[PDB]
RNA sequence: GCGAAACCACAGCCUGGGGAACGGGCCAGGCAAUCGUCGCAAUGGUAAUUCAACUUAGUACGAGAGGAACCGUUGAUUCAGAUCAUUGGUAUUUGCGGCCGCGGAGCUAUCAUCUGCCGGAUAACGGCUGAACGCCUCUAAGCCAGAAUCCGUGCCAGAAAGCGACGAUUAUGUAUAAAAAUAGAGGUAGGCUACUCUCCUGUAUCGUAGAAGAUGGGCGAUGGUUGAUGAAACGGAAGUGUUUUAUUGACUUGUCCAUGAAAUUCCAUGAAUCCAUUGCAUACGACUUUAAUGUGGAACGGGGUAUUGAGAUUAAGCCUUUGUUCCCAAGAUUUG
RNA sequence: UUGAGAAGCUCAGACGAGUAGGCAGGCGUGGAGGUUUGUGACGAAGCCUUGGGCGUGAGCCUGGGUCGAACAGCCUCUAGUGCAGAUCUUGGUGGAAGUAGC
RNA sequence: CUGCCGAAGUUUCCGGAUAGCAGAAACUCAGAUCAGUUUUAUGUGUAAAAUGAGAGUUUCUAGUGGGCCAUUUUUGGUAAGCAGAACUGGCGAUGCGGGAUGAACCGAACGUGAGGUUAAGGUGCCGGAAUGUACGCUCAUCAGAAAGGUGUUAGUUCAU
């Protein structure tokens, strides 16, 4: 399944291979915005990445991961230039994507792609000492809108015990169960 | 306005080729929930069509469309050959063809 | 390196880029000040500084006086930190606009028709339901707010006749005790006597007065201590305890390049960028240091009133 | 105003590799470009710098003498920032007094007076604790300490193709929101302690019934679906949308009927700028205030003021003007 | 069954890089004898044109606009016969350049 | 302008005459001879079965009458590399797919086209094609695409 504007949430996803599904995804046509790109996770320990940075200038990991798909797409090739503007990386997540789905990618998750025991660097906190001076008041950004969405579930998810219960109570539900429905 | 649409969507994706040479006789299509060639051959023989505006009123309408025929699946993800009465243009890269069921073998 | 490439200040008053940092526990103050440096005398004060090599001596050093009358808040601007820096959410402005802010405020005071902000204005008068909508939202929401204060340019003997208004952050309270001391400091005349006790040492920003065809440059001088916040109402502003003999700070004939100094002004030790009559910008240091120069009183004992133009012999 | 010759395959960002130069073309690369007013900072440059001594203490060490870390002071710097107050000169007040004797203003300065960074990360380095190696063990876990370095930090500039506030104003269902573990989470219930249940995805869930959804007859809800407006709260971030509704307008295939919908009789569909003023500027623009009927400004008349040595010039980048008149409630232009 | 331009028509199979070089068939220009009882003031030749065609190609036929006095297809004869270069000859014209400058 | 054939690129004696390659003609044969062929066997050569192809002459006439690279073979070397002769192919007269690009490497040698399938190489993205399956190994704090290691991984052997 695949819509015009879809939501992938960062955390807990491997910053390569998040790379490359969006890269063949914004190729197809597609418009992709990517939230919380500060909770991306690339292998290999914190170090190590310090160090491919210390050799390596955008502080921004939303402006990292977009350079690293910038450079993961062509460019040079107007299609390329034009597939660059449809995906959106924003650091947290924003009002105007905040009150909708967040998709995941299961070939970049890291529990599915990382052995037990193999350290992992956050570039949110890679990029904390690197020239981000912005942590705290994007985390405080970060508990305040779940606060608000916490509130929200909770209430939907009474309105979904309300119905529930409705729907058991209804007598049609187990007229035609014969349908699995 | 739930209702229409007796086709499956699809998306254009690009032209038979080799790493630098491209024949632009048939173009890849990437039909929904089409994710293996096995599964492909349900949607071989069907008619493909590409759904485009222009601003000229022809015939009193502003829609043209290229036909097109689905020939072959194209790997394992589902992917299929169609080929067209026009060659599509090389702009329409990642845009949207619609997979009516005709002709039906089912 | 440091101050390449030299080009001159795109903005003829003095802006401060950054601020003190505001503390909570702190009571809601303000942190700059504007004013018009009138000139630099000479002035013999006692160095009472132990362990120095003219300890409980007197010293005769320049003094860089520069006219302070109390500024009106014209109003305040509320600023909300976000992650690509600090977005100003709103500005709310006072129903009663100063004459010199509104001639400030277009390039053509004579020229003008004087409707700026005169539907706001309007508004406010005919409903303050938005007013306070925007004010509890701004101490609900807003992270920084700094209030907007135009000075007295008709009060000083300058020529322009538009006043030097800018934007200072307050520090100290909490964003509904800064609103409230706002609203309360709104269409308020604020003295720079009540903000500087003039026993400390600050920071003075002013751009620099060019030499022809090397000058017009910004700079920020730090590490300036106010010697003497004198009241221009007051004869005594002047004139120090040590032996009375009242007298203006201006010099004999007329300040050069300056004239005569009727207001509060504030005359501190050094000397500062930006030629006389020019408008600087006075802010508390962000970093506090508690060296003894830093921390010794300053006693003016002398304080020369001789005529600057010229050769002048008397006081 | 009058006016060549030379030259010319075609061009012109580099980075590298490209085997034979390859860069001037090839591939990977980066690069590649309404009027306002006040603010924000992506980004870079970058800052303080190099050494000391006294105090400290004239003492820990040291038989004593000589001389402790740190504290502040005294500084010497270098560099940058200033300014002409202080100091000297320079000096178109080239002003003065007798070509000289000098020179105010202003400029200038290791010629002058001066002002002048922050904590971390840690390097070297030494650790503590702690496995492998029941201990031990700068270390494999962890906890550290510690650099004129680095990063931060501060300063400077500002994305000419960044941003905010703010004033005036000529397609085919385009359907869907928890957080968080994932090596246990969530819910469920009891008083954080004892429970239980679900997960093992979305092929899920919601919606999807009618001549694009007709005409009416009902029945049945007498509910539901919404449209229309009347705003209430929430939503700073980018709140601009989430509900709450108040009433009204319809619709209702919720359960049903009766007609109706077609020969297309096989696919193609008003401010501001220039301008004047302006010196606060000055490769030239820019910059700079004023200026469109009033402290209006601009000019002089001056005065004051110092200069020279009482007098004259007397603000010119010395001051000021209850003095005088001039001009003008501009001249055009730009721009929705 | 008409399919004898016997230099014709028809059938089958394999094959197709190319320098130096060898062989063959053609296209085009000026003029010459024959010819088309050829074309032309109701518009020759030429010229331009994103008109239409033909040929693998050299080339060709045609529409429109200009144009105004000649021209062509076919079989042979014949030669001062085909250009992108030669720091080629002649004429024209640009950038350089409103530059050096006067 | 198109079509066909298309070398030699060097032996050998000695600027050449030869030759050779390519043609062009004339001949005689396929029941006749052959082969950068392979066997059989007699003593690596020679002679006599298979596999294929028709084979052999005479005459006369254009062009070439260099190399580079690679393989190998050796000899010495000579700091060490290497050099020196050869040996045989490929390019040279030859485009295309691949090797990031790249004349020597891996494939394959070319009329215009349609479909089909492949070679070499590839299937994360740029990039056409599985983010295939199974099994391990790699932790790098410069991976990856002589040795040392309080470096691990699997361990082996010997001691108790």
């Amino acid at each position: 399944e695949f819509q015009k504007v879809v939501v992938i949430d960062a955390k807990g996803h491997l910053l390569g291979r998040l790379a490359s599904v969006v890269a063949k995804q914004l190729l197809g046509g597609q418009k992709v915005v990517v939230v919380r790109c500060e909770e991306l996770n690339i292998s290999g320990h914190f170090f190590r990445n310090k160090l491919k940075y210390l050799a390596y200038h955008f502080r921004a990991p939303s402006r990292i991961f977009q350079k690293a798909v910038r450079g993961m797409l062509p460019h040079k090739t107007a299609r390329g230039q034009a597939a660059l503007e449809h995906l959106q990386a924003v650091e947290g997540i924003p009002p105007p994507f905040d009150k909708q789905k967040r998709v995941v990618v299961p070939a970049a998750l890291r529990v599915l792609r990382l052995k037990p025991g193999r350290k992992y660097c956050t570039v949110g906190r890679l990029s904390s000492e690197v020239g981000w001076k912005y942590n705290d008041i994007v985390a405080k950004l970060e508990e305040r809108r779940k606060v608000k969405s916490a509130a929200f579930y909770q209430a939907k998810l009474a309105k979904q015990k309300k119905i529930a219960s409705a729907k058991e109570a209804s007598p049609v539900n187990q007229k035609l169960s014969q349908f699995g429905y | 306005a739930q209702g229409h649409r007796l086709y499956v969507k699809a998306k254009h994706l690009s032209f038979q080729r080799s790493k630098h040479v491209i024949h632009p006789g048939t173009s890849i299509v990437k039909i929904e929930g089409c994710d293996s060639k096995e599964e492909a051959q349900f949607y071989l023989g069907k008619r493909v069509c590409y759904v485009y505006k222009s601003s000229k009123a022809v015939r009193g309408s502003k829609i043209r469309v290229i036909w097109g025929t689905i020939a072959r699946p194209h790997g394992n993800s589902g992917a299929v050959r169609a080929r067209f009465v026009h060659n599509l243009p090389a702009k329409t890269f990642g845009s949207s063809l619609r997979v009516m069921l005709y002709p039906s073998n089912i | 390196l440091g101050f390449l490439p030299r080009k001159r200040a795109s903005r003829q008053r003095g802006k401060v880029k950054a601020f003190p940092k505001d503390d909570a526990s702190k009571p809601v103050h303000l942190t700059a000040f504007l004013g018009y440096k009138a000139g630099m005398t000479h002035i013999v004060r006692d160095l009472d500084r132990p362990g120095s090599k003219m300890h409980k001596r007197e010293i005769l050093e320049a003094v860089t006086v520069i006219e302070t009358p109390p500024m009106v808040v014209v109003g305040v601007v509320g600023y909300v930190e976000t992650p690509r820096g600090l977005r100003s959410l709103t500005t709310v402005w006072a129903e009663h606009l100063s004459e010199e802010v509104k001639r400030r405020f277009y390039k053509n005071w004579f020229k003008s028709k004087k409707k700026a902000f005169t539907k706001y204005a309007k508004k406010y008068a005919e409903s303050t339901q938005s007013i306070n909508r925007e004010l509890e939202r701004i101490k609900k929401y807003c992270s920084v707010v700094r209030v907007l204060a135009h000075t007295q340019i008709r009060k000083t003997p300058l020529a322009q006749k538009k006043a030097h208004l800018m934007e200072i952050q307050v520090n100290g309270g909490s964003v509904a005790d800064k609103v409230e001391w706002a609203r309360e400091h709104f269409e308020k005349t604020v003295d720079i006597k009540s903000t500087f006790e003039q026993n400390e040492m600050i920071d003075v920003i002013g751009v620099t007065r060019g030499k022809g065809n090397a000058g017009y440059m910004h700079r920020t001088q730090l590490n300036s201590k106010i010697y003497r916040i004198g009241a221009g109402d007051d004869a005594k502003n002047a004139s120090t305890d040590f032996d009375a003999t009242e007298k203006r700070i201006t010099p004999m004939g007329g300040f050069v390049r300056y004239g005569v100094v009727e207001n509060d002004f504030v005359m501190l030790n050094g000397a500062t960028p930006g030629p006389v009559k020019r408008v600087l910008t006075l802010r508390k240091s962000l970093l506090t240091h508690t060296s003894r120069k830093a921390l010794e009183p300053v006693s003016l004992k002398w304080i020369d009133t001789a005529s600057k133009f010229g050769h002048g012999r008397f006081q």
